[PDB]
């Protein structure tokens, strides 16, 4: 249940951490690749830049 | 009296029992000023349940 | 009027549109088929068809 | 001993190549993995019925 909510007025958008939390985009990551196959449009455009 | 018309009273479904339907009332707003249009899922043509 | 009702019977009318349903829903189901799920989005669950 | 590694079953097999990915095979996807065996093997030692 990765999921992404745009932050708005600047703020960055976040995902939800398998824990419950919200991270930014930026640290170190581990997926697997089930989730990348699944949402392989919307993750890219969200990701790439 | 003599011969009366037999009822047909098996008779067989394929499709998914079901009586109650969902419908849309009213048009959401998917470009708006607020939130860019990559955010929904629509522009992504994904299939909803 | 075409678009008036007599509110003295909307209790017949009622008990009329119950006993359609249920009659309309009186089929049995049938065994269509299955499928294997090739995709990451569900545990390899068998799906109909 | 091939079945036995692409599907849960008793058959006590060794069981090496696990860190390559896979799903439970069903009985549709274990039959036709049987089936490429089956004519492989066939193709190999020259026969027809």
């Amino acid at each position: 249940d990765c999921r992404i909510s745009f932050g708005m007025n600047g703020a960055a958008p976040m995902i939800r951490d398998e824990t419950g939390m919200m991270v930014p985009f930026e640290g170190n990551w581990i997926f697997p690749l089930a989730l990348w196959q699944m949402n392989t449009r919307y993750f890219n455009q969200q990701f790439d830049a | 009296l003599l011969h009366a018309d037999t009822p047909r009273l098996v008779t067989w479904d394929a499709g998914l029992c079901t009586s109650f339907k969902i419908v849309p009332i009213v048009p959401a707003q998917v470009p708006q000023d607020v939130l860019a249009y990559t955010f929904f899922t629509s522009s992504y043509a994904i299939q909803s349940p | 009027s075409v678009r008036g009702a007599n509110p003295l019977m909307f209790r017949a009318n009622v008990l009329h549109m119950l006993l359609e349903f249920v009659l309309d829903n009186l089929y049995l189901n049938r065994h269509t088929g299955f499928s294997q799920d090739h995709t990451p989005f569900t545990e390899g669950a068998n799906l109909r068809s | 001993t091939l079945v036995a590694q692409i599907s849960e079953t008793q058959y006590p097999v060794d069981r090496y190549l696990d860190w390559i990915p896979s799903l439970r095979a069903s009985a549709a996807t274990a039959a036709t993995f049987a089936e490429w065996v089956n004519t492989s093997m066939k193709t190999a030692f020259d026969l027809s019925d």
